């Protein structure tokens, strides 16, 4: 049951980073990757993440960028120098927020030296259960580069699960002009070639920091929170509870072209108050009104020491109280783990997965700002510049507002 | 209310109570079987890696 | 002596198993370290629990059992739990990774690769009986092995060994002790394919032991060593008279003979009193033998008051003798609704063992004085199947998570297929209960 | 807050209950596929009573309990009161009947048996055979054989209790409610179905003037009193003036024995109480009074519909004792009958 963890660009290398320090701390390593933890219980599944070297931890991690920039600042603060020095693999051209370079020129220049460093880390996995990103939508790199790896992947590992941590576009908040053009591609190739895909929306990491959380907030705030998320719906997968990658999208993904989620965390609070809380919008990561759609499934993992019997009483209650939020047709689809030891900092904690239909309003918000640029074809010869052809645009805008509908079908189903 | 077969052992015994009276595949069919089902998955990884190489 | 092999098959099948090989143990006074203080025939003998352990020369007694599973992780403490050494390396089986709850992964993708290896192990078990009489197949309904690789298994079984019995216990999905949504397809593709090779086959719904877990042994978030330990002790009871000197059920094949009159249905209702928790601080022949035809007792939650018996065998275990029995019988045939088929005499088949049932130290069961297991055929376990098809039939309408089964290399039809087997079985279940 | 679902939408008495559950504001309706609810009004016909009980953390009730049909069938109905030790032919309360069945388990060479016996004693020998449409009433066994074209052939009760003014029969009409407890509640007010015709004993062809069921009398009508419904205290006060007894004694006292005697027999055949789910229904008993003033059972409805004035007081009686006593909300109407 070995992961991959491969992360892109600068949103995507920060991350990763962040994720890769919360973690080692739960797993007791320090930045030399020497174990220095007080319970067996943290090595139990610490394979799943590390490479054994030798009494340290390597993290099977893989570095991606076409700048130099943003990996020289993760080797720069701790963790940094946790990672094996021959997995950071990147360029010098960047990618200029161009989608097309990322994946067909500058990125496609890079791509086989970072499959040589997925092979070698493939090669000492014992079983390979399969790979996750995590990126950015909006840009070049991450989102170019990031799709083009996944894709290739796929190609030599067509029977592994590919999943990443994707950070979507903001309703309001943007600092990229030809963003809508690099996320709308990049869904289309997230909708045929990922097995799950958490959505991450920064205005809406914003918010929590802002206000329910902590004035003034910088992208060091939100990637803490983003990684809270990253450590929790993947508690189950590093901790004793039974379980894997392929089980988990087994039971959250009911069709295929459906399985991008909303994270949510929560949150002295008692348990009734954390079930509460996890499931309102304002814990929200991706800026979606669960109450928008309907619920095809949920995954809710609860981390501490805590009532059991408690937070089942609590977990039945919400559903029975919302129970027109969630589909009919897809018996008991509302499931719940328990992990005895909690993150840090906090007595006890709880992580929210959810499969709703909500997510159309994010693709077809997506889908809005799209047509709008390309219906003129603004900044389009910056990406036909590079060799595109104006039918790859109208393939992606049509496979997601496709996307779109399907959504609304279960949605009324 | 009639009692019948009592048999009885060391180890315990046993008897009946009556109340009232009344009034496969070949090795082959399994393997052609898992055999097809192994080509529809070959076939499907064969288009998934088509549509790749395109 | 005629021997059974045991087979435990996935995570459910494989702890189950552990349970009931520990308190086998401690029924015949094995040690975990596998010697037998009280059998005197060394590296020999016919005994009845013969049938259930071979011995080695140096006075070993080692279950006739194969563990198999498709990821290590349960197996694993099996090989290093406190009754290890009882187990040959031969016995456990491991793959690398497991069927993820897909009943097609378990069956063509991983079972096509891993059956002949499963059928090599117990071939060697086979090679060592004199007279084989079946084989004791343990597995869940929702798990991909559990439904998955068991149909195959017994497919293969019915090839391999056509004169021998087969006999499932089988774990009925619940929501409250499972994460997985997928079940209620698993367990109807599992039913279908194993229907025409299982000879009788002993259903337990998760829901009814967790209820009789938090309700009479007061514990309020029931673990799988709950579940198990209690099922181990049903499981105990039915398997009493292979390991035992008796005359009720002593071969597999009186079980197909005295509970099942029809082929397809063969799906005994068990219930089993007293219940008692061990913290707590009793019952007669009649009281514990009326507690039988409580619903909150029995294996699976269903009705039988609205439904046919067709067969029904009374397991006593402790003091009881036959008058009080027959005693208890009458009073309750007086006040309880109990009817038979037109075609069955409206009878009981009744056996006692002397030897109180055992309970493993430090668990939650009381050691009773008396406990009795009723195993009756009646139509109303058909609820479970309603229960179950119903829920099937709610995503298969919308074609929720078929592609995972489909992209195995499953065609949409064996659903369909599937349930159309299950719909008639219901109707079989409804000619034979309901006028 | 709690929810339910509406199975059978023709249901008069719980499309009233549906609407006073929804006023009260705690109460949501889902839509009937939906199985995440508290209360079930479930259909007539093979509701699904195997599927109740198994949604963890939701306590489930339906309005129906499973093999109540044994009294609410009326072939049914003969067989149950004939072969139960409880009733134990030992039923003086119900009329001589027979099940029949079609040339197209019965017994209809007894029936001949008794018919014969009776005419040889010159004693009066009218029946009448049902299963508005299809009763036939005869003083001939071989006019209601040939009905014979599964059905009950019941005896005639040829000297009925006649109200005057107007030498008129009539049938009473008593709801009973049980609860999830089986405590068996009647329903204080219970209601006569008359007939606006005079009897007469020499002419069983016109079928109106004999039978009572407000659909027949539907179409004089209302001229003695309205819809040819009269209520308690109107009866009441008829038998004070008339015949110098009460309803309580003369009529009430044997009826409620009945309804006694009848869901107790049927208790521990389809009680819930140690079940996983549970159940109350609604039965609706129909009565006849001889001249003698004896009470007979005529049939008994499962499914009853009740009368315009009632339907305000008892939907909401059911409501309060069978509804709100599992789902409790943030001068009783009805009469125990104690066990
Ligand atoms: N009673 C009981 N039920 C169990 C146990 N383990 C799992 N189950 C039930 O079995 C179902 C899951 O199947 P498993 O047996 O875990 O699956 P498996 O056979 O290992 O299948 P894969 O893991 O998919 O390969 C769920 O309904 C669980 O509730 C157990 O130890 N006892
Ligand atoms: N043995 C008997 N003697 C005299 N009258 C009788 C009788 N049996 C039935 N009746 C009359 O028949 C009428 C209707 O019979 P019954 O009630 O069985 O029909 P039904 O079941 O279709 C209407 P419901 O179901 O509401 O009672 C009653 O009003 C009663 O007056
Ligand atoms: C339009 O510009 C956007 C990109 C850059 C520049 C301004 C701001 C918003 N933004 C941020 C934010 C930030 C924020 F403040 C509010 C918000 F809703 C989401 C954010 F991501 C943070 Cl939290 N940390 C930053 N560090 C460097 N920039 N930067
Ligand atoms: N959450 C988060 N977002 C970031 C961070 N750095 C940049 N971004 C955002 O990522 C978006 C652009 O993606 P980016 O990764 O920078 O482009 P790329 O390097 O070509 O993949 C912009 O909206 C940035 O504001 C960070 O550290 N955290
Ligand atoms: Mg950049
Ligand atoms: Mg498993
Ligand atoms: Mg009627």
């Amino acid at each position: 049951r070995e992961i991959v963890h491969i992360q892109a660009g600068q949103c995507g290398n920060q991350i990763g980073a962040k994720f890769w320090e919360v973690i080692s701390d739960e797993h007791g390593i320090d930045p030399t990757g020497s174990y220095h933890g007080d319970s067996d219980l943290q090595l139990e599944r610490i394979n799943v993440y590390y490479n054994e070297a030798g009494n340290k931890y390597v993290p099977r991690a893989i570095l991606v960028d076409l700048e130099p920039g943003t990996m020289d600042s993760v080797r720069s603060g701790p963790f940094g120098q946790i990672f094996r020095p021959d997995n950071f693999v990147f360029g010098q051209s960047g990618a200029g927020n161009n989608w097309a370079k990322g994946h067909y020129t500058e990125g496609a220049e890079l791509v086989d030296s970072v499959l040589d460093v997925v092979r070698k880390e493939s090669e000492s996995c014992d079983c390979l259960q399969g790979f996750q990103l995590t990126h950015s939508l909006g840009g070049g790199t991450g989102s170019g580069m990031g799709t083009l790896l996944i894709s290739k992947i796929r190609e030599e590992y067509p029977d592994r699960i590919m999943n990443t941590f994707s950070v979507m576009p903001s309703p309001k908040v943007s600092d990229t002009v030809v963003e809508p053009y690099n996320a709308t591609l990049s869904v289309h190739q997230l909708v045929e070639n990922t097995d799950e895909t958490y959505c991450i929306d920064n205005e809406a990491l914003y918010d929590i920091c802002f206000r329910t959380l902590l004035t003034t907030p910088t992208y060091g705030d939100l990637n803490h929170l983003v990684s809270a998320t990253m450590s929790g719906v993947t508690t189950c997968l590093r901790f004793p509870g039974q379980a894997d990658l392929r089980k988990l999208a087994v039971n959250m993904v009911p069709f295929p072209r459906l399985h991008f989620f909303m994270p949510g965390f929560a949150p002295a609070l008692t348990v009734p108050e954390l079930t509460q809380q996890m499931f309102d919008s304002k814990n929200m990561m991706a800026a979606c009104d669960p109450r928008h759609g309907r619920y095809l499934t949920v995954a809710a993992i609860f981390r501490g020491r805590m009532s059991m019997k408690e937070v089942d009483e609590q977990m039945l209650n919400v559903q029975n109280k919302n129970s027109s939020y969630f589909v009919e047709w897809i018996p008991n689809n509302v499931k719940t783990a328990v992990c005895d030891i909690p993150p840090r900092g906090l007595k006890m904690s709880a992580t929210f997965i959810g499969n709703s239909t909500a997510i159309q309003e994010l693709f077809k918000r997506i889908s809005e700002q799209f047509t709008a640029m390309f219906r003129r074809k603004a900044f389009l010869h910056w990406y036909t510049g590079e060799g595109m052809d104006e039918m790859e645009f109208t393939e992606a805008e049509s496979n997601m507002n496709d996307l779109v509908s399907e959504y609304q079908q279960y949605q009324d189903a | 209310m009639e009692v019948i077969e009592l048999n009885k052992c060391t180890s315990g015994q046993s008897f009946e109570v009556i109340l009232k009276p009344p009034s496969d595949p070949s090795l082959e069919e399994i393997q052609k079987k898992l055999e097809a089902a192994e080509e529809r998955r070959k076939y499907q990884e064969a288009e998934l890696l088509k549509h790749l190489a395109e | 002596m005629r021997e059974c092999i045991s087979i435990h098959v996935g995570q459910a099948g494989v702890q189950i198993g552990n349970a009931c090989w520990e308190l086998y143990c401690l029924e015949h006074g094995i040690q975990p370290d596998g010697q037998m203080p009280s059998d005197k025939t060394i590296g020999g003998g016919d005994d009845s629990f013969n049938t259930f352990f071979s011995e080695t020369g140096a006075g070993k007694h080692v279950p006739r059992a194969v563990f198999v599973d498709l990821e290590p992780t349960v197996i694993d403490e099996v090989r290093t739990g406190t009754y290890r050494q009882l187990f040959h390396p031969e016995q456990l089986i491991t793959g690398k990774e497991d069927a993820a709850n897909n009943y097609a992964r378990g069956h063509y993708t991983i079972g096509k690769e891993i059956i002949d290896l499963v059928l090599d192990r117990i071939r060697k078990l086979a090679d060592q009986c004199t007279g084989l009489q079946g084989f004791l197949v343990f597995h869940s309904f929702g798990g991909g092995t559990g439904s998955g690789f068991t149909s195959l298994l017994m497919e293969r079984l019915s090839v391999d060994y056509g004169k021998k019995s087969k006999l499932e216990f089988s774990i009925y999905p619940a929501p409250q002790v499972s994460t997985a949504v997928v079940e209620p397809y698993n367990s109807i593709l599992t039913t279908h394919t194993t229907l025409e090779h299982s000879d009788c086959a002993f259903m337990v719904d998760n829901e009814a032991i967790y209820d009789i877990c938090r309700r009479n042994l007061d514990i309020e978030r029931p673990t799988y060593t709950n579940l198990n330990r209690l099922i181990s002790q049903i499981v105990s009871s039915i398997t009493a008279s292979l390991r035992f000197d008796g005359a009720l059920n002593v071969d597999l094949t009186e079980f197909q003979t005295n509970l099942v009159p029809y082929p397809r249905i063969h799906f005994p209702l068990a219930t089993y009193a007293p219940v008692i928790s061990a913290e707590k601080a009793q019952l007669s022949v009649a009281e514990i033998t009326n507690a039988c035809f409580e619903p909150a007792n029995q294996m699976v939650k269903c009705d039988p008051r609205h439904g046919k018996y067709m067969a029904c065998c009374l397991l006593y275990r402790g003091d009881v003798v036959p008058k009080d029995v027959n005693a208890a019988i009458a009073t309750i045939k007086t006040k309880r609704s109990i009817q038979f088929v037109d075609w069955c005499p409206t009878g009981f088949k009744v056996g006692i063992n002397y030897q109180p049932p055992t309970v493993v130290p430090g668990g939650d069961l009381a050691k009773v004085q008396r406990a009795v297991c009723m195993l009756s055929n009646t139509t109303a376990i058909a609820e479970a199947w309603a229960r179950l098809d119903h829920k099937f039939d709610l995503m298969y309408a919308k074609r929720a998570f078929v592609h995972w089964y489909v992209g195995e290399g499953m065609e949409e039809g064996e659903f369909s297929e599937a349930r159309e087997d299950m719909a008639a079985l219901e109707k079989d279940y409804e000619e034979v209960g309901v006028d | 807050m709690y929810t339910f679902v509406v199975r059978d939408e023709n249901s008069s008495v719980y499309a009233e209950v549906s609407r006073l559950l929804l006023a009260t504001g705690q109460w949501k309706r889902l839509r009937k596929d939906n199985p995440r609810f508290n209360l079930m009004l479930g259909e007539r016909n093979r509701l699904p009573f195997g599927r109740l009980g198994h949604e963890p953390g939701l306590v489930q009730l339906v309005n129906y309990y499973r093999g109540a049909d044994k009294l609410c069938r009326k072939a049914s109905l003969v067989k149950l009161i004939k072969t139960s030790p409880e009733l134990s032919e030992s039923c003086t309360w119900f009329p001589e009947s027979y099940v029949i069945y079609p040339t197209n388990t019965d017994e209809r060479e007894v029936f001949l048996a008794a018919y014969n016996r009776r005419r040889e004693g010159r004693e009066g020998n009218v029946w009448i055979a049902k299963s508005g449409e299809g009763i036939l009433i005869s003083s001939e066994a071989s006019e209601l054989l040939d009905f014979i074209d599964v059905h009950v052939i019941q005896k005639y009760l040829e000297k009925p209790l006649l109200l005057e003014p107007g030498h008129r029969k009539f049938d009473i009409r008593s709801w009973v409610l049980v609860d999830h407890l089986y405590n068996i509640y009647l329903y204080r007010e219970g209601v006569l179905r008359t007939s606006s015709e005079p009897y007469n004993s020499a002419n069983f062809q016109d079928k109106t003037c004999h039978l009572t069921n407000h659909c027949i009398q539907k179409e004089n009508y209302g001229r003695y009193e309205e819809g040819n419904e009269m209520f308690f205290e109107e009866f009441n006060q008829y038998l004070m003036d008339a015949l110098n007894t009460t309803l309580e004694n003369s009529i009430l006292l044997q009826i409620k024995h009945i309804i006694r005697s009848c869901l107790m027999c049927i208790e521990p055949a389809i009680s819930t109480k140690h079940l996983h789910y549970q159940s109350f229904q609604l039965f609706g008993f129909d009565f006849m009074v001889d001249e003698e003033l004896k009470v007979w059972l005529i049939e008994v409805n499962g499914a009853p519909a009740c009368a315009q004035k009632l339907y305000a007081e008892l939907c909401q009686g059911i409501v309060d004792v069978a509804i709100s006593s599992v789902f409790p909300l943030a001068t009783s109407i009805f009469i125990k009958l104690h066990h």
